[PDB]
């Protein structure tokens, strides 16, 4: 249900079969990172996007 | 006419029910607070036993039905998460505070005011604590952490143990520190290793330098000590291969059944002997080890260890610089294993403590890890060292981690309800009487501190209140900031000067999560009890 | 007394708490007595010899090293096992399966044997029908044992260890740690080195 929402996010273009996975479908991004919080969980946080 | 199937309550009725609620929570810890504070044994009514003055395990224990009260026990595991100490000193805050607030309320003061003064006093209080009442500890040294730890590991069950124990865990912290990017001197506590077992007393606790596995070896004809451990970590099980469900034999020949039973064990054969031409001699995996790879590392003199916890591997491997493996497979689609997959150790040891054995894995190269090996009288006494033992190690790291300490025995609470009720005169005309009432409330704890003792709180708490309104009103007396409460002797004392110490982190979370807690119960004015 | 044909009104809406008041309990009784009648009446009216290994299997076996009825068996998981026995104080036979259990505990920690007594739970049931190994899985009864006296005796822990795994119900059995090892489980934040 999320891959709408990330691919209008990052730019990524969902792949389905490895013969089409090419460079030009992948998301460029600034960062991508997993962050804690303070003991409380752990968050993946991807800011900065080419083309946001 | 609602005709809504359950009860409602509205009014002063809920807030009163709320307000007593939390009032018994309080209650319930209240008595396990400062080092003249005594534990209590819960029973989960199928003869478990659990001793321990712990705040945040006593609420997570007991069973609780009214909501209000839920939130209490919930903040006291979400100070506990991310903080470490302060459990119960951020619960009993609370629930003052909720019962002042709940006064101003029935003195038909709007709730909203009070919310609003709460809020500035909340701000407040954490700006001139940051701004007036904080000691950094670069000119402390190594004192600073072990005042900090005695004071973290009064009144618990290794109090008087104290002198020996901080400096077990000022080491065992100092082991396992490491530096991530941006030059942060970051702390990693839980990779200690806490290891229980009873037996001699207290003093005879030690400290691994290195890694303590709770493990033995998976047979008896391997050797029980290698020197130069030369460390394999594998993800994998040693055993009999099997085919994927996709992967079928069928036999129409019947000349190969022979073969392919030979190879079903000869692959896993290659495998061990791949992995020991490298010249490992520790072999340890998380998966299980079947009898006849057990025998192929006997016939080698090695080691064999099998269903090693994940993060002990982890941590193992880490430490003395291995990698984990969870496959034998290279870029070149062969599978082979290389010496530089082996992590190095000065010695590795199956010792016995107490009629059982387990693994020490001694003095890791590349990189130094801690473990701690607790001896008590018995399980229930074992298992309150290990929670005072994770309290210490917890304030030892906030404490390394920001180097700003607050005094304790109360002074902290003192000079903030001075200055907050100094300061409400020049806020508002309500909220002014809800910082006065936050401050009162700031109160409880030097009160609790000193009943705790037998002691006459109020001579006690009357004197702590001057010694600091004659610090906050004359500007050559500030050095009484630091008076706070010697519950030895029932006087007020410099604790600064004294060495108890407390994270200031310790102090703003407790303050803005009791805070939100009031704030939160404090909203409700009418509850709906549906009928199940 | 015509009429009849009425189609009511809201009047019952007005008593819809009364109703669902007393509906209420009488699902929880009905659901109870459900509970009761999956066993009662449903089951109710209806050398190799010598066991070489019998010996060394009892020592080692001494190497030690109403409302509830419905909760307990209501929330927890599905996938172990759960054999609930039956008593009554007085009559004899209940002590000897008793220990049994608690023998066959020590050695099956997955199973979760536990005693309840017919009162707090029929007559019938009551005068000749006290012992029931009552065997729960997935909620649902598996083993419906009665008059386990008969084939049993009057019989240690092998003989009840050897009924039950005949017919496949006990789960397959599985060291001494110091006291214990784990404190926590959450990102611990393991060691790390940077440089
Ligand atoms: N040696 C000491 N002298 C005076 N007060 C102390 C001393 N050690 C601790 N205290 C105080 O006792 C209070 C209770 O702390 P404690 O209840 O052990 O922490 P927690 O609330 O996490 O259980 C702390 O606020 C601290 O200021
Ligand atoms: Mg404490």
């Amino acid at each position: 249900e999320d891959i709408e929402f990330i691919c209008k996010t990052i730019g990524t273009k969902p792949v389905a079969h490895i013969d089409q996975f090419t460079a030009d479908m992948l998301g460029s991004a600034e960062l991508a990172e997993e962050v804690n919080l303070n003991g409380s969980g752990k968050l993946l946080k991807i800011t900065g996007c080419a083309s946001p | 006419p609602l005709s809504v199937f359950g009860d409602r309550s509205t009014g002063e009725t809920i807030r009163s029910q709320n307000v007593m609620a939390a009032a018994s929570i309080a209650n319930i810890v209240k008595s396990s607070l400062g080092p003249v504070g005594l534990d209590k044994m819960l029973v989960d009514d199928i003869g478990d036993v659990t001793i321990t003055n712990d705040g945040a395990t006593i609420l997570k224990l007991l069973e609780v039905e009214h909501p209000a009260a839920k939130v209490l026990c919930e903040l006291a595991d979400l100070q506990d998460k991310e903080v470490g100490d302060g459990t119960t000193s951020v619960v009993i805050i609370a629930a003052e505070l909720l019962k002042n607030a709940d006064e101003l309320v029935k003195q038909k003061i709007h709730p909203t005011s009070v919310i609003s003064g709460y809020r500035l006093a909340c701000k407040e209080a954490v700006r001139y604590i940051n701004e007036n009442l904080i000691v950094n500890t670069d000119e402390l040294g190594r004192d600073c952490l072990i005042n900090a730890a005695k004071t973290s590991m009064s009144s618990k069950i290794i109090g008087i143990n104290g002198d020996f124990f901080a400096n077990m865990v000022v080491d065992a912290v100092l082991a396992i520190k490491y530096t991530d990017i941006r030059g942060q001197p970051r702390y990693p506590v839980n990779s200690v290793n806490i290891l229980k077992a009873h037996g001699r007393s207290q003093m005879e606790s030690m400290l691994i330098s290195g890694y303590a596995l709770n493990c033995v070896v998976g047979s008896q004809g391997m050797p029980k000590r290698i020197v130069n451990a030369k460390i394999a970590c594998l993800d994998f099980s040693l055993q009999k291969t099997k085919m994927k469900l996709g992967v079928q034999v069928v036999i129409t020949d019947p000349e190969k059944l022979d073969q392919i039973r030979q190879r079903e064990s000869d692959i896993t054969k290659e495998r061990i002997q791949k992995i020991l031409a490298t010249g490992a001699n520790v072999i340890l995996t998380t998966g299980g080890i079947d009898d006849m790879c057990l025998k192929y590392f006997v016939e080698a003199g090695a080691m064999a260890v099998r269903r090693v916890l994940k993060r002990d591997l982890k941590r193992i491997a880490k430490a003395s610089g291995a990698t984990i493996l969870s496959t034998l497979a290279n870029l070149e689609g062969e599978e082979t294993f290389e010496a530089a997959m082996l992590g190095q150790a000065e010695e590795v040891v199956q010792e016995r403590i107490c009629d059982d054995e387990l693994i020490l894995i001694k003095n890791t190269k590349a990189r130094t890890s801690a473990s701690i090996i607790l001896r008590g009288a018995n399980d229930f006494m074992c298992d309150e060292m290990e929670r005072s033992l994770h309290d210490a190690l917890c304030v030892v790291k906030r404490v390394l981690e920001s180097k700003s300490v607050v005094p304790g025995g109360g002074a902290v609470e003192a000079a903030l309800s001075i200055y907050l009720e100094n300061y409400a005169t020049s806020m508002g005309s309500r909220e002014q009487l809800a910082i006065a009432e936050f401050a009162r409330s700031l109160l409880v704890i030097p009160n609790t501190l000193a009943v705790n003792a037998a002691q006459d709180s109020t001579d006690l708490v009357a004197k702590l209140r001057a010694f600091h309104n004659e610090a906050q009103v004359n500007p050559e007396r500030k050095n009484l900031k630091w008076i706070g409460l010697d519950l030895s002797n029932g006087k007020p004392r410099d604790n600064k000067q004294a060495g108890v110490f407390e994270p200031t982190i310790v102090k703003v979370k407790s303050l803005k999560f009791a805070t939100e807690a009031a704030i939160t119960i404090l909203r409700i004015d009418d509850l709906i009890k549906l009928h199940p | 007394l015509a009429g009849e044909g009425i189609s009511v009104n809201t009047g019952p809406k007005g008593v819809i708490n009364d109703w669902r008041r007393f509906k209420q309990l009488e699902t929880e009784q009905r659901e109870e007595q459900c509970r009761e009648m999956e066993r009662l009446i449903k089951k109710l009216s209806m050398f190799l010899q010598q066991y070489r290994k019998q010996r060394m299997e009892e020592m080692r076996q001494q190497l030690h090293k109403g409302e509830g009825f419905l909760d307990m068996i209501d929330k927890e998981q599905k996938s172990i096992v759960i054999m609930v026995h039956i008593y009554e104080d007085g009559i004899p036979g209940t002590e000897a399966m008793n220990g049994c259990m608690i023998c066959l505990a020590a050695e099956y920690p997955a199973v979760k044997f536990c005693k309840v007594k017919s009162s707090v739970i029929s007559s019938q049931f009551t005068r000749n029908a006290l012992p029931a190994l009552l065997i729960y899985k997935g909620g649902e009864l598996i083993g419906n044992f009665v008059r386990v006296t008969d084939q049993l005796g009057d019989f240690f822990a092998v003989d009840l260890e050897a009924f039950l795994q005949e017919f496949g119900l006990l789960p397959e059995k599985e060291v001494l740690t110091s006291v214990r090892n784990s404190a926590t489980c959450h990102s611990e934040d393991s060691d790390l080195e940077i440089d």
